[PDB]
RNA sequence: GUUGACCUCGGAUCAGGUAGGAGGACCCGCUGAACUUAAGCAUAUCAAUAAGCGGAGGAAAAGAAACCAACAGGGAUUGCCCUAGUAACGGCGAGUGAAGCGGCAACAGCUCAAAUUUGAAAGCUGGCUUCGGCCCGCGUUGUAAUUUGGAGAGGAUGCUU
RNA sequence: AAAGCUCCUUCGACGAGUCGAGUAGUUUGGGAAUGCUGCUCAAAAUGGGAGGUAAAUUUCUUCUAAAGCUAAAUACCGGCC
């Protein structure tokens, strides 16, 4: 029943809703709870790092297109770029998607590098102290400081591109012949006319014929 | 080897030379009992491909059932109820004649697991399925890695819960934009929706 | 190196200028070919079988009989136009062998 | 019980410094299994095919 | 004829085992209303809800793509924030109503059918045993090893584990 | 004895009264029909499913159904504290 200049109401209140109300008193609760897994995980694994490594990854829409983020795993061509088996892989912190593709190169020269330095900085104690073997480290550098976050230390550098660039004048380009915006409007007619134009020509050749 | 010409063979089930043989068979049953013991797979190929092994704690049954539509139960055809719901002739069952069948012998071996189940004959008002079973308490089913998931106290009566290859036909457990409203539960997704969810600062 | 982007969007090929590269073919996709395995398998099961009443109907009307009529009688058997066409081209296969031959 | 006493024999020659397949010979046997027997007629080994009715 | 096997079907207070009932706040299914709202009322709404019935656990269920997308491409499942009271449905009336992308919590992957060990059923229940093994049985209408699409098999090749 | 990596002429087995189609009832935001079930018909090998408007012809993208297992983040004060 409106009365007076309103906004019509639209409240779906008309079901049982009273039996389904969710409150949260134990916001403060449950992040104790979280606090105290974390640091009896991190207990748990005592030299290595708490997390895993991930790839760089785009976002797949045209909005967003321009950001990047961190990915679920390396594709099993990545791997092998860097020689690195792929069952050794998963068993150091290294954590690999099986399917995934490269089809450009420069998503796959930029994972291959972001891979390759994380080797080098790898220290490998042995499976027994008393023998040691060749691809363990030598005891020497096995006493350094070290990190454990390995999300902080190896995300994303810079997401977007930088916001601008300073040239000198006289090396600014000239634009399209045509201009800017008739750039577009002829690009926008010719897809729409492809067909029209396309079956015009063809017949025209029979036609003759 | 063989097993391999008898997928070919049994995709032909126009053939005259396979025609002929279920028409033999249908008739030697249904003269049995409703439920009974078969002592080994008719469909030896089919059975194979779904689990079945032949050593001891792997059983085999079979059912027959009517092959109809359900028909609403009430005194008479009186519904007490507004139109749009007073039809008894041409109502459904929501669940397949395959997932009854399964669930009938589920009671009569009570000690015994469901495996799986496939199509055999059918008739004018039967259709009939043979049943793959399970000891779970043999020492020979306890002992091998690849089986032995089944005695955890959490797969008992699988049957009537939806758990088998049929049950998950019948709900809508598969991906995609098509099965939506029952990917993870139909039940489940509607209390997820209708909940009204407060926090401490709004 | 398939095809080049223009490098404009709202284009006849628009996209953003990349270096595409040509890849191994994956072992998912070799689904559908033929093997000598199972073409073996499959045409001895055929000669054991035979047909079946339907294709019998078929078969008999494709040779000295109307071609539109077996394609109208073979869509409403297998329910929709693609696998009626190839139907009736596999069945046309069987009896150019069978009188062709001797 | 035929296969216990091949099997020792072997031991013996083993220890003793003679390798493996020089003390025993190549059998010749009939063969038998449903999946065995269709395998060596499609490579066109077997000779004769005896079937059950 | 005598005698010894095979297949199917039975007896026993035979040797050893296993199921029922309770509980059911939460969880997986089936069955299934009307009061009420539309200022009447029949499609609609209350509601894919209450009652009735079957089956489990400390969590259950879901789950390693016959997916989302149309991009410079994402990459098992579950939950929270947002998308959004939006696209769409509706005597287009009263009313109803999702999903992809995006940020975070938490992260983990795998074995079977379809191949001949064929130069050796290499596998297993049970009984007895001095503890070393033996005997019957199950099984060739297929029990171990080998392979699961990310591959793999068959060949090459030198180091490593 | 068993296992991992780099290369290759050639081979490369992949789930059926199922998928799909017509018709009936129910259901969904799903609209020439989103899912489910009964009845009739009933497949194929570069095949098959999907690409949110029914149909024919010609291209393209993306996955591999009809067999199975598996911790954590989530629900709950019914039971013992
Ligand atoms: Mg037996
Ligand atoms: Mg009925
Ligand atoms: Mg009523
Ligand atoms: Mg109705
Ligand atoms: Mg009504
Ligand atoms: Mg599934
Ligand atoms: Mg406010
Ligand atoms: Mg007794
Ligand atoms: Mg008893
Ligand atoms: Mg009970
Ligand atoms: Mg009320
Ligand atoms: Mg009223
Ligand atoms: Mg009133
Ligand atoms: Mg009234
Ligand atoms: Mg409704
Ligand atoms: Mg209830
Ligand atoms: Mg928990
Ligand atoms: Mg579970
Ligand atoms: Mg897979
Ligand atoms: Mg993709
Ligand atoms: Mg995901
Ligand atoms: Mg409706
Ligand atoms: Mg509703
Ligand atoms: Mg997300
Ligand atoms: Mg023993
Ligand atoms: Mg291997
Ligand atoms: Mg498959
Ligand atoms: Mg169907
Ligand atoms: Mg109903
Ligand atoms: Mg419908
Ligand atoms: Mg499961």
């Amino acid at each position: 029943a409106i009365k007076h200049n309103q906004q019509i109401p639209n409240n779906h209140f008309r079901k049982h809703w009273q039996r389904r109300v969710r409150c949260h008193f134990d916001q403060p609760g449950k992040k104790v709870t979280r606090r105290l897994a974390r640091r009896a995980k991190a207990a748990a694994l005592a030299p290595r790092p708490v997390d895993k490594l991930r790839p760089i990854v785009r976002c797949p829409t045209v909005k967003y297109n321009r950001r990047t983020r961190l990915g679920r795993g390396f594709t099993l061509e990545e791997l092998k770029a860097a020689g690195i088996p792929r069952l050794l892989a998963p068993t150091i912190g290294i954590a690999v998607d099986h399917r995934r593709k490269n089809l450009s190169e420069e998503s796959l020269a930029a994972n291959v590098q972001r891979l390759k330095d994380y080797k080098a900085r790898l220290i490998l104690f042995p499976r027994k102290s008393n023998k040691p073997k060749k691809a363990d480290t030598p005891k020497d550098q096995q006493t350094a400081e070290t990190t454990t976050s390995l999300r902080t230390s190896f995300g994303v550098e810079q997401p977007l591109a930088p916001g601008f660039t300073e040239i000198s004048k006289s090396e600014i380009p000239a634009g399209i012949e045509g201009g800017a915006y008739r750039a577009l409007r002829k690009a926008r007619s010719d897809a729409r006319l492809v067909g029209v134009r396309e079956k015009r020509a063809k017949e025209k050749a029979e036609a003759e014929a | 080897g063989a097993l391999k010409y008898l997928e070919e063979l049994s995709k032909k089930k126009q053939s005259d030379v396979v025609r002929f043989l279920l028409r033999v068979r249908c008739w030697e049953y249904r003269q049995l009992n409703v439920i009974h013991r078969a002592s080994r797979p008719s469909r030896p190929d089919k059975a194979r491909r779904l689990g079945y092994k032949a050593k001891q704690g792997y059983v085999i049954y079979r059912v027959r059932v009517r092959r109809g539509g359900r028909k609403r139960p009430v005194p008479k055809g009186a519904t007490y109820g507004k139109p749009t719901n007073q039809g008894v002739n041409q109502l459904k069952y929501q669940r397949s004649l395959r997932a009854t069948a399964e669930e009938r012998v589920g009671r009569r071996c009570s000690n015994l697991r469901v495996l799986n189940s496939y199509w055999v004959n059918q008739d004018s008002t039967y259709k009939y399925y043979e049943v793959i079973l399970v000891d779970p308490n043999h020492k020979a089913i306890r002992r091998d890695p690849r089986i032995n998931w089944i005695c955890n106290p959490v797969h008992k009566h699988r049957e009537c819960r939806g758990l088998t290859s049929t049950g998950k036909k019948s709900r809508g457990l598969n991906k995609g934009h098509r099965f939506n409203k029952t990917r993870a539960g139909r039940r489940k997704t509607w209390k997820r929706h209708n909940t009204l969810s407060l926090w401490r600062y709004r | 190196a398939p095809v080049e982007r223009t490098g404009l969007i709202r284009g006849l090929n628009k996209g953003h200028k990349t270096t595409r590269r040509v890849l191994k073919e994956r072992p998912s996709r070799r689904k559908g070919a033929q093997s000598k395995r199972t073409q073996f398998v499959r045409s001895l099961i055929r000669e054991v079988a035979g047909l079946a009443p339907y294709e019998r109907r078929v078969i008999e009307l494709l040779r000295n009989g109307k071609d539109k009529r077996a394609r109208k009688f073979s869509k409403k058997k297998l329910g929709t136009f693609g696998r009626a066409k190839r139907k009736c081209e596999e069945l046309q296969r069987i009896i150019a062998e069978s009188r062709r031959a001797h | 019980q035929e296969k216990k006493e091949r099997l020792l024999r072997e031991a013996t020659a083993i220890k003793e410094g003679k390798k493996k397949e020089d003390v025993s010979k190549k059998p010749y046997t009939v063969k038998y299994g449903l999946n065995h027997v269709v395998g060596l007629i499609e490579n066109k080994k077997a000779s004769l095919v005896l079937i059950a009715n």
